[PDB]
């Protein structure tokens, strides 16, 4: 007698939100916000450099913890909490900018600056940079006056950049414990250092005085840097207080830099990283970490946003 | 939904229909039976899967660190960064919420219409040999054996061969 | 709208209908009368109010000052901030404009369909006892007293009890 | 004979915009962009501190106008145009960063630094900080040499942070009218001050010379600051020119900071503020002020965006 | 689309119809002819053009340079700027992609419905003087000369004047 | 017998993307992403200043290449790669901020500062600023000591801003090749310069030393600036090393600044510019340059996004 049309249904649907309705039940639905983290740095197929105890800025200056990182090559660079940029206590001026450069550098190649010295010492060392006995930053030279209280002569040193990519130049400035220690090291009087390239002008007079004993030492070393362009020349006028660059750094190519506290894993591949690990997902959004980096789903504040993949559920 | 079929003039869905999304349930001298319509089912599945294909992806756009979790950046620049990130988070949270609600509205309506399109197809096949029940059923005047019912399902049913006898039962 | 009822095959709305959104206006031997359909009216109201519930809110996300109205921040950082704010303003102005236009399109169509769903409900109730006018009216063959009209409105109308007399008037 | 279906209508609808149409008339509509301002700071239920003539940075140093704000507690902090951070003319280095910290501090608690001094004066005052006669910044000490032109000895002062939250440390540097006034105050010669904590290195040599008479005075005081971490130590080497911190500041919790020129009102509650008042609204957007802060509707450029709440109006 | 007419119960479009978007093709004793429906065509064109009017514009909002192509800004601020610009680019690329897909979905469905609205208009005009074919055609019982066909096209066709003869051919 | 309804179609449609489908063919479609560039700066109807060899910051100081730009007026300002801000080698502190100010200035008006000098020279020149023989920056004065090695006295100079808009004040600092050249110019000893306005405090001690020969010269001139408010006064204390402003700059109104390498064209009008030219379009998006400025379509990453303007194409 009769023929009837109908549609499938379940006893119990999945609730989703629409333009007009909160919590309408549908036959099937799926998640659009990723919540699953992988608690490893998934680095399958990538040249990875885990800096460990080496601080990223220490790869340019070379404290003992960074000896195996002086010319690293990488697609992915991992900074660790235990990293330290320094052996002799000190810090870099414009430090975060420099970390950002080095994170995407592809790693670094090193080249001799070509400085020679006459009328001064060049081999200043210390207890805090330990290589079986006292030492110093592997890429740097601590310039002193020939002997205690001797006049450190006014000096003029050049380096031209004969390569086709910008050279990263780093130099330091020493801050002795005393005002009397500045005289012993480089002779008494106000010392001046200046730096000049096509688009750079800056000068630094030292500032002695006591500081807290870091690494058992109360002195500090300032660290400074600029990018010297191809065919550009850079000049260093100095009367003392000055830590001379031995080598220049050139950037290799391209990389991605992350900070993290979890283990490397070459068994999984991922392109979205955060400190707690790797977000592997095809979903358009994620609610794990708003500071995730790489190629990531967009961060949203919602934990879940279900997308209907079936008709509305209208049970018996 | 908009087309008034699902959760509309059709009272409810069938929990026994595990074969497809839509289907026919007949009742004749030989008894009741139920069968899934492939075409309608497949058209809805294909549209829904096409939505997923569009939506299930992230972009090839890389973003790098601009601040530092181990060594806090200067406060002023840091606050500008946080303000900017939070502003962006607010845009995407909105986008995501609106996208899903809009899609879900359309998905439900899309399924509603496919149900309606099947309903109207059959009405047109039956011509003057049947009349609308109102609950999603077509009462048939002439005698449809299980063969007859399968002809309707498979789009081969010829209305003219049963017309007079159905018409005579007006 | 899409369903072609409102500002479509129905010429125009009734200004005398203050009781609901949709309704019936009859004309018989006892005269003309008009009454509001609750179900259709309520279904549209509920969908529209659900839109408002969704839209009428701000977020719990706090933003702080990053610049200064009494003591201008450094020019470079200030210009970056202004550029960023203006960029964000441009996104939200777009979002707001698009949201409202999309919602309004859907609201109008949604109301159109509810009108159509009521129209098709009644057509189905009347079966072969009536025929479509084309202007949103059903001319009825048999005699509907005010009781008859109320049975149609309240979904109790039995078509089989007036069928032959209506059919005979073909 | 006949039964007809219809819908309601009005003689005159409300115009709205759709995807396909500008100015389509509908039965009813409602506004989505807020334009109504309340010309007060609506602070019902909130611990509010209206700084008035006290400048926000003055709460750390304590000029007379800030005497009642040295240890305030707050959920909401209001800066006023008439506010001043200084009594003796001067300004802070990194000032806006510090205001941002203090705006969300929840207010401040003060603690003695614990400095003692031998061989110098400690009670320098002035006409511009008036507390019935001359005075100075309540939280600071103006260090001088024992007598006119006397040698201000080289000094080494420490403060450890024994608490569990970072300590805000502030110190100043004086800039006398003359080069001769610098010698009278702290003895002749170039004076050096340096500061060193785990992640901080900076030095400041003074710079005398004449300046415009602000508050009738042509001298200036520099103000400087850093956040000293828990268990970290900070050292001050100085030969003079130096304004010593007496107390350190610790931040209490959380707050929201606003700038405004209207009255406080404890009769209304709001969470979105701008200089002209409070935006109280449930609407998703606002067109009052793009720099509104707190928890606000999103700022849009349009004055009005009407949302249809009824069918299309199709009158007779 | 949703209304199941275009790429639905109508098998395909006419390549010979260069006169409008929609139209009638008749077949009688005088032969076949085809003519464009203005009203339906114009209603779709007007809705589509209204979309374009809305979409084809940029804003009056000016943006200035915040970085420098001849003299690179400081690296830190430069990276914040690039991050912010890339974030904004990502929002607009999404907005643009979603806008176009949503509009196109609606445009296709909108055209589908206009086709359906024309189909239902004619069905209503013909009353009981015709029956649905199922392919987008109305088989007419009584004799429609080219005059008759033009009356249907121009909305003047009176069903009652051919009713009995068409009814008698049931 | 029968009447049939239908719709138009083509043998071959235009592919577009929808919510459910990639590459669905429609009857007609149109582009929403602009790809057509005009390789000119379209400046019909606009007061345009093409700086050419004049650097934008050079309009404030006036090297010979900028002689015709000392008081320009503009709606549109064009910077060129060949532009130079300097004649005597040197650079500005806070340079990009200043360029941003000048780009939207509407151009500049110049006014005498009103400085007189007694006990020193005022007419220092050089080979690198060529105006038929040696010269100097047209808006600046190179202050020297009366004669070689003579004491440059400590000096105190004021300028009040009597106008209703902020005055841009620029001054320089010289960095001679030698430490001996600093003594010849302004006398021996450490020289100090300071600057003080209502909301400004800064000081600059020079820094001699050798630099690369730019323009054949190894000296450098620092350039410095602040915005002096209406009714505010600014003071310059100096012992030497100092390059004095002769005139102050006032900003005219409003402009838009661009950098570009293509020709000006007064035959076309546009409001969206990039280095390669002008984007003239009514389309909402563009894929030409993400750094385009003015009033532009939004930049998107996609080259093309087709918008359906016809029904779906369903051919025979
Ligand atoms: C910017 O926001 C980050 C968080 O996104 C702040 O860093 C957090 O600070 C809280 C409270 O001190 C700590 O509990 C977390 O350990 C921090 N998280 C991270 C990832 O750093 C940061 O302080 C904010 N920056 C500024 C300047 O306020
Ligand atoms: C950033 O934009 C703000 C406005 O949002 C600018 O401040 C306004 O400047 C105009 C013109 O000088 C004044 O009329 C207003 O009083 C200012 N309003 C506010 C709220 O400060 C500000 O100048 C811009 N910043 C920069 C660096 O250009
Ligand atoms: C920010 O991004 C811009 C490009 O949008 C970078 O500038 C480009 O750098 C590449 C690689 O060195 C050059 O090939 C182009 O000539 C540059 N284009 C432009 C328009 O400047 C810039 O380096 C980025 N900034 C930072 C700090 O990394
Ligand atoms: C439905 O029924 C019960 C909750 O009452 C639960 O066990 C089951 O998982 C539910 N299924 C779905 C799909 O919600
Ligand atoms: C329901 O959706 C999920 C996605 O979460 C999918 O994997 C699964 O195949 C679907 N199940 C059914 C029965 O369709
Ligand atoms: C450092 O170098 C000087 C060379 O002048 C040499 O006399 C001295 O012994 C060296 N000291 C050490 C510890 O190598
Ligand atoms: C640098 O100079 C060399 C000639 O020594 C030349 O080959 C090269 O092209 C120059 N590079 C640039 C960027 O001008
Ligand atoms: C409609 O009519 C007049 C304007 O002609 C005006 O008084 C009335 O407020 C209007 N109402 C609406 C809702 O637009
Ligand atoms: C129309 O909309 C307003 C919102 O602005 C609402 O408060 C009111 O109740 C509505 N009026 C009617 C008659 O529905
Ligand atoms: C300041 O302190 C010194 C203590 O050495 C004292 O001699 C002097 O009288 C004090 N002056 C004032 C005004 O309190
Ligand atoms: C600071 O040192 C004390 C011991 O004096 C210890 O209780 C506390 O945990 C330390 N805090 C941190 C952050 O290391
Ligand atoms: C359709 O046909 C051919 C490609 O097969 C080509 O010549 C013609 O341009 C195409 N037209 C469209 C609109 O795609
Ligand atoms: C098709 O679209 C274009 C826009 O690209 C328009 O200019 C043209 O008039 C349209 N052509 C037809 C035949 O409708
Ligand atoms: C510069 O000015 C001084 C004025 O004291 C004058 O003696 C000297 O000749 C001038 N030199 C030149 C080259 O104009
Ligand atoms: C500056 O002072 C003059 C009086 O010399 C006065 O006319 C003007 O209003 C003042 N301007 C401001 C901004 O206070």
């Amino acid at each position: 007698d009769k023929i009837c049309l109908g549609h499938h249904a379940l006893s119990n649907g999945t609730k989703v939100n629409t333009l007009t309705e909160r919590g309408v039940e549908v036959v099937n639905a799926t998640e659009t916000v990723e919540r699953t983290n992988i608690p490893r740095i998934c680095s399958k197929g990538k040249r990875t450099v885990d800096l460990g105890q080496c601080g990223l800025l220490g790869t340019i200056t070379g404290p003992p913890q960074c000896d195996q990182f002086l010319e690293f090559s990488a697609d992915l660079i991992i900074e660790r909490r235990e990293g330290s940029d320094v052996c002799y206590p000190g810090k870099f001026v414009n430090e975060e900018a420099l970390r950002q450069i080095l994170r995407e550098s592809g790693g670094i190649d090193k080249e001799a600056m070509g400085f020679t010295y006459s009328g001064i010492r060049t081999n200043g060392t210390t207890s805090a940079c330990r290589r079986s006995g006292s030492s110093f930053y592997a890429e740097m030279k601590w310039l002193l006056s020939n002997t205690d209280n001797a006049a450190f002569p006014q000096m003029t040193k050049s380096y031209k950049n004969t390569r086709k990519s910008p050279a990263l130049i780093v130099w330091g400035i020493h801050h002795s414990v005393s005002t009397a220690e500045q005289t012993k090291l480089y002779g008494s009087g106000n010392k001046l250092v200046t730096v000049g390239s096509s688009n750079y002008q800056q000068s630094f007079v030292p500032s002695p005085g006591a500081r807290p004993q870091v690494n058992g030492l109360s002195g500090r070393i300032d660290f400074h840097w600029l990018m010297l362009n191809p065919n550009d020349t850079v000049t260093f006028s100095f009367n003392g207080a000055f830590i001379a660059p031995d080598r220049a750094s050139f950037l290799r190519g391209k990389s991605m830099g992350i900070q993290s506290g979890v283990q490397v894993d070459a068994n999984c591949e991922g392109d979205c990283y955060h400190s707690g690990g790797t977000i592997i997902s095809n979903l358009p959004f994620q609610n794990i970490d708003s500071r995730a980096v790489g190629k990531c789903p967009r961060y949203v504040k919602q934990r879940s946003l279900l997308l209907a993949t079936g008709m509305k559920n209208v049970p018996e | 939904g908009l087309f008034g079929a699902i959760a509309g003039f059709i009272e409810n869905g069938w929990e026994g229909l595990i074969d497809g999304w839509y289907g026919f349930r007949h009742q004749n001298a030989q008894g009741e039976g139920t069968a899934a319509d492939y075409k309608s089912t497949q058209s809805a599945i294909d549209q829904i899967t096409g939505k997923l294909n569009r939506l299930i992806e992230k972009t090839n756009q890389q973003f790098e660190l601009i601040d530092n979790e181990f060594n806090e950046v200067e406060k002023q620049i840091g606050n500008v960064i946080n303000w900017t990130r939070d502003s962006i988070t607010e845009v995407w949270s909105y986008n995501a919420e609106l996208l899903v609600a809009m899609e879900n509205q359309h998905t439900i309506d899309l399924a509603d219409s496919e149900m309606d399109k099947l309903y109207e197809r059959v009405k047109r096949q039956l011509r003057e040999n049947a009349e609308e029940d109102g609950t999603g059923c077509f009462e048939i005047f002439h005698k449809c054996d299980d063969d007859c019912m399968a002809s309707i399902r498979n789009n081969t049913y010829d209305h003219s061969k049963y017309r007079e006898e159905a018409m005579q039962n007006r």
